[PDB]
């Protein structure tokens, strides 16, 4: 795999660097990276696919040396290294998009796709390039074991869940107080409601409290955090729990106050914030409990005193919430962004051939349904798929 | 589980698939257990 | 036969001893050994199959020795022993299945499977390498009878058959007296009825006795011998002798008293024990007689006597039954056991391929139906399937 | 971890062959690979433990060679090897131990265990002396990765369960139909009941179904199937689902009459049997789905007549019962059974040292949590500590 | 006795790799022991049996040696190697023979059968092979001061017993409270019962308790726990104590809730399982605890309820039990199996000929009486006629 990613990566510069008119200078080492690969890769017979709808294919490489003595490189030197460098081109994309449509409860790391296990030979070393882009170099880390990081702009470590709880509840759904939440992507959008507006609560303060368990702890993540929960700030109808009747959300935003944030690492304090939005910094963190307070206005206009009253109707519904986005963060295992399109790729290439729903991954690779059970194994397997794509893009898009 | 253990031939195979009474007839006058307790089963299930 | 064992011996010390790093002191011999083998085998055309759906299949033999100026092995020389024992095994893996799928009423003993038959030549003695299994070990005493046996723990000698006698009846059913068994496996559970609790029995003793006919002799059996036949001790009612009508039936479960229990063999006791449980032994054995006796209990406590009445009702029917587990033992002749799976195999390979039913075996391998008529024939025929089996299961699991 | 096995089979060899008397040439091969253990290892300082209670302990190797020109052994021999042989073998067991306590989540098949870790590599190879037991074997083929198999004599492959379902209820537990199994080990005891005794369900036959899901799939299997469900055969009381209350129930046993066994590979229908007691085959399968059918009995005697009234109270309730056992199966992945003790060994090393509760395995590691949930990364260190504790127990036992 | 593992092992050895076809190669260094055996052994008359009906033997050995100088062996060689290999075979019969059927109260593991004292002889250790089985290799360990262990399928530790402990009695029987157990091979079945079902019970829970004391430690021991102990599931009539009267027995079966096992070493508990039926593990320990709880259930259905009366009458007898299997363990003192077939073969070869009732062991080797009183005398000779039987079994069968 190593192998591959060098063959990809040695293709990419001779795309880029054999070009009319460049000096031998700046291309000498890389003639030599591609000398060393065609010696290596003639006579040998890969096979690739075979597996749904991907057609199988025989690649044969028999193909002679570049030139080393010319000073700048001219025209007939780049078409001869050209019809060799589409059919190396072919060759890899065929490798990755077989390789990413081969899944194994067992051993996912290490490579699939019978032209790829034998790349993985002794043979096959000397091709070793350089391991530069981030995959591959956490997949040499992990290969070599030792920390790994991932960086990631809007990750989606949230399982898509838009869900209720009461903890006041009755057969009309006239009063009720409780929490609704939307986690999705890299938001949580929370909002506590309380029908009565705290009438009862003690001091006329009702607590509200969400707690989100990510799969996967982040690292160093910047959060921005604002108040007033967009989603769950408006007339709404909602079914009930059991899904039989259907009750009435008419919210009035009242401020969020003394809210408070903590970002925990395995059940301890890793971070806490008071009372400050903006933007903040989860330092290292696996979960996060969100907790404000619904905190009745003491003093009210008339409007408002309209609004809130102590009788039994309560027309109108009190409401308070919160917005958390992870606008970047860092990961020790893969996860899908807004950034890259790894996701999509390896998705796109199972749905182009068909490929049948395999061993480990859920159906059509749906990233909620993947995310929310992110088994070791799942890990492994979607770290493989996921280096193959990323190599794959440095050749075809 | 007939086919696994009496190996069938294609013809008498694809005649019961078929559901043909000679290939039927044919099983049972053989008087093979799995035939006849499936024939009995059907003549049990016409209870009322 | 013994050439084919000596092709899975070697085979699977070969895919042992020779790995990587291993000092060529260590694999001396077997290299030599596998190298008469490539000698004897080279130059060959073998055909295997064409029965059921057990497809035609030829295999061609052109390999080179493996090499001997090495004094430590490495991984270059584990590559080509892959290469060459993989097909190998393959090979003797089709060889194995058909000689398992077929038969023959007659010299069973000879090896069916051309392909076989063609390696019980004389160009192939030369790979004899040594037959230290138990099942080539008692084939070749057999085929040149010394006394042998086959160990086996809890050897399925008798044939599956839950059954009843009535020694008194009326049409009905209301006062019964005899015996009820199961034999299946290696446990014999028989329990002795009796509706009016040996109430006008000679001295209020009604006697039991039950005879089990091995089909072949056990020698240095293990058994396990307690009271209370456990499949006997609660409520059921029975389909009657002639199937008309339907009988209840109500234990109460004493103990049986005075019970013998005689190990013979072809007519003279060999062993006899009384009111002994717990392990014992039966050293050379055919049949087994479980005499027991149903005593009515002299001194009745009122709750006993209000169950066993002089009148004829009944309600509760007095039973006295033992259990009989043959641990281990060792016959002389072939059995399947609960720790060997070579019937297991042998079915398997005939029902995944769906072989006609040939002139000997029953249906399917019922091992039922074939222990129940166990003629030489059919003996010999498993014997054969069983030891190719056993030589198969040394490289395919 | 191969390297770790030759070290357990040359140190066996060493404490077996090297004894007093022994002609030189029934070890001259031994001798010259104990040699190149020695040297092998001499300088080498190795790390063991530091985990729960297991004490961290520093081996360092310098020892001679084993004498060569004598030849015959005699004590000045033995003697000296039983001195080397002491020390190595303590090695051994405390690196063994070691590497059974320590676990891992990712990569679960590669070593932990620093002294395991420093085995595994390059200078280490010299080592191998012969793969030969069942475990190593089968690791071998993991890591060279092909069809792996072990043979086991009646593993635990199912969870422990006894539980009950109520197609038919009422507060009154009056007049109940259902199913109601125990699973455990090797065993599926599978009782469905009916109190009215099929009177008005159609054609006055109750159907029965249990579906038992395995979660790795049993190859060649050999199973014992009998009638009439033992604990579930006696009249008893069972606390309702919701356990509020209890409901009592009085069994009469009744043939099951066309009894059908499935058995299925991924909804696969692999094996049918119908009607067939005694010892059966499974050839592959993954979920055993077993049908059976409560008959009211047409014809009657007065007794059974009573015992099963028309009207309303049901005072004895029918039942028809099965007993599945799994005699053998060849299974891929490892599994704990009653002829090894593989799975005692770990968690007697688990426990002896206190070591604390791992990220992977279950807490006390009981084999019922740890089957019911067996995921990839459980089996793979599951594996790991079941081959290091066979090149234990090879020594230590 | 290790010279006639010796002998054993090499003429197994023999018997197997000595055949037609096989290359010299093969069997160069068993050739060279088995010639070191002949010279050993020629002129030298040895005497067996004199005892019971084994008929007196005499012994006396000129072999030639056999030859070299072919290249490949053939037909003529196996048949003189046989001529050689038979009367051999026959020796070591009747000597294990002779040393199975002797005792002794002092000195229990020195030889008996003055031919194996003089094997023990000086000149004989030239002879010494290896020492690879486990009982030879238990052995050595235990002529030196070292750790054994034998590995054990079912070891029937526990005597055969069945009784009861009423720790409630009265005349009429008719208010009863105790357990009942079965020990018996390696099945624990102990069953608490209570005609009252706790009513009066201090809290409605009456507490069972039963000690098992093994006779010898165990070690490492999978134990398969159920509840529901079946064969006290099901009406009785049982002795009084003293046998005067027979009381009757009629259980309901609850669930014996709170269970709890403890395994004991030495009156320490080494472990303990609260509530966790299904596989468990001992990993050293002297005696089980059982304590289960009868607790009468709170809530009731009418049936339950009409089933348990507050009054004096109980027509039935609420029980719990448990079942506790010792699938297998680890003993460092010999013990019966239903794997291993060495008391079978012992007692066998005792009884065929009839040797008198000697001083240690009891009157027919019955195991229940051997390990009632297993003292360290007859565990010595038990050991020693384990080992011959070994020894024995390795050729004849």
């Amino acid at each position: 795999m190593e192998v591959l990613y060098s063959l990809s990566k040695t293709l990419k510069d001779a795309r880029d660097k054999i070009v009319e008119g460049t000096l031998y200078s700046n291309v000498s080492d890389l003639i030599q990276q591609f000398n060393q690969m065609i010696v290596t890769m003639n006579g040998n017979d890969f096979q690739t696919g075979g597996i749904g709808n991907l057609p199988i294919r025989n690649w044969t490489f028999d193909f002679g040396l570049l030139g080393t003595t010319l000073l700048n490189l001219d025209a007939n030197y780049v078409e001869t290294a050209r019809t060799t460098i589409e059919y190396f081109i072919d060759f890899i994309d065929n490798v990755c998009m077989d390789e990413m449509v081969r899944e194994s409860q067992r051993n996912g790391v290490a490579p699939q796709s019978e032209a790829l296990r034998k790349l993985a030979g002794i043979k096959f070393k000397r091709i070793n390039f350089n391991n530069s882009s981030e995959y591959i170099e956490n997949w040499n880390l992990q290969n070599r074991r030792q920390r790994t990081g991932f960086v990631f702009h809007k990750p989606n470590i949230f399982p898509y869940s838009a869900s209720f709880t009461l903890n006041r509840s009755q057969p009309m759904h006239d009063n009720l107080m409780g929490t609704m939440w939307l986690n999705a992507g890299s938001e949580i959008q929370v909002a506590g409601f309380d029908y009565s507006c705290a009438l009862n609560a003690p001091a006329n303060i009702q607590q509200f409290e969400h707690i989100v368990q990510l799969r996967r702890a982040l690292t160093t993540a910047t959060i921005t955090l604002l108040p007033d929960a967009e989603r769950f700030s408006f007339p709404r109808v909602i079914n009930s729990a059991d899904g039989a009747t259907t009750w009435f959300f008419n919210p009035i935003i009242l401020r969020p106050n003394n809210v408070e944030v903590e970002f925990l690492l395995n059940g301890q304090i890793i971070n806490t914030y008071q009372a400050r939005f903006g933007t903040i910094v989860a330092r290292n963190f696996d979960t996060i409990r969100l907790s404000f307070q619904l905190m009745r206005p003491p003093n009210m206009t008339p409007a408002v005193n309209a609004l809130f009253p102590q009788a039994q109707p309560f027309q109108h519904h009190a409401t308070v919430g919160l917005t958390l986005r992870i606008e970047s963060a860092v990961c020790e295992s893969v996860l899908a962004d807004a950034n890259e399109t790894l996701l999509a790729n390896v998705t796109a290439v199972r749905q182009e051939y068909a490929i049948p729903v395999g061993p480990v991954f859920p159906p059509g690779m749906n990233w909620t349904e993947l995310i929310t059970n992110y088994s070791p194994s799942r890990e492994d397997n979607l770290q493989r798929v996921f280096t193959v794509a990323s190599i794959r893009s440095m050749l075809i898009k | 589980n007939l086919n696994d253990n009496y190996g069938i031939t294609r013809t008498e195979a694809l005649n019961l698939i078929k559901s043909n009474p000679n290939m039927l007839r044919n099983f049972i006058n053989q008087n093979n257990p799995i035939i006849r307790n499936r024939i009995e089963q059907l003549i049990l299930q016409c209870k009322l």
